[PDB]
């Protein structure tokens, strides 16, 4: 980062990086992992697994 | 997937779709028009044209 740059954004205009306003360090911002819950089960008349 | 748009991977990977293509090519080189309508019948490609 250039000296006057506080944070920064990616191609989506979402913030992917920020600089510490107190000390000098540069960290990338990756949002926390998520996703959908997929259920693998046979028919009710087959088994309960 | 970092901005929140989840891309689900396809059921058929690139190696198996390419294997479907190589299977269909190998059938046209060998079996010709037979395996589409039934069991694969071996015919020489010189007689196939």
């Amino acid at each position: 980062f250039l000296p006057f740059q506080q944070f920064g954004r990616d191609i989506a205009d979402t913030t992917d990086a920020v600089r510490d306003p107190q000390t000098l360090e540069i960290l990338d911002i990756t949002p926390c992992s998520f996703g959908g819950v997929s259920v693998i089960t046979p028919g009710t008349n087959t088994s309960n697994q | 997937k970092f901005n929140g748009l989840t891309v689900l991977p396809p059921l058929l990977t690139d190696e198996m779709i390419a294997q479907y293509t190589s299977a269909l090519l190998a059938g046209t080189i060998t079996s010709g028009w037979t395996f589409g309508a039934g069991a694969a019948l071996q015919i020489p490609f010189a007689m196939q044209m």
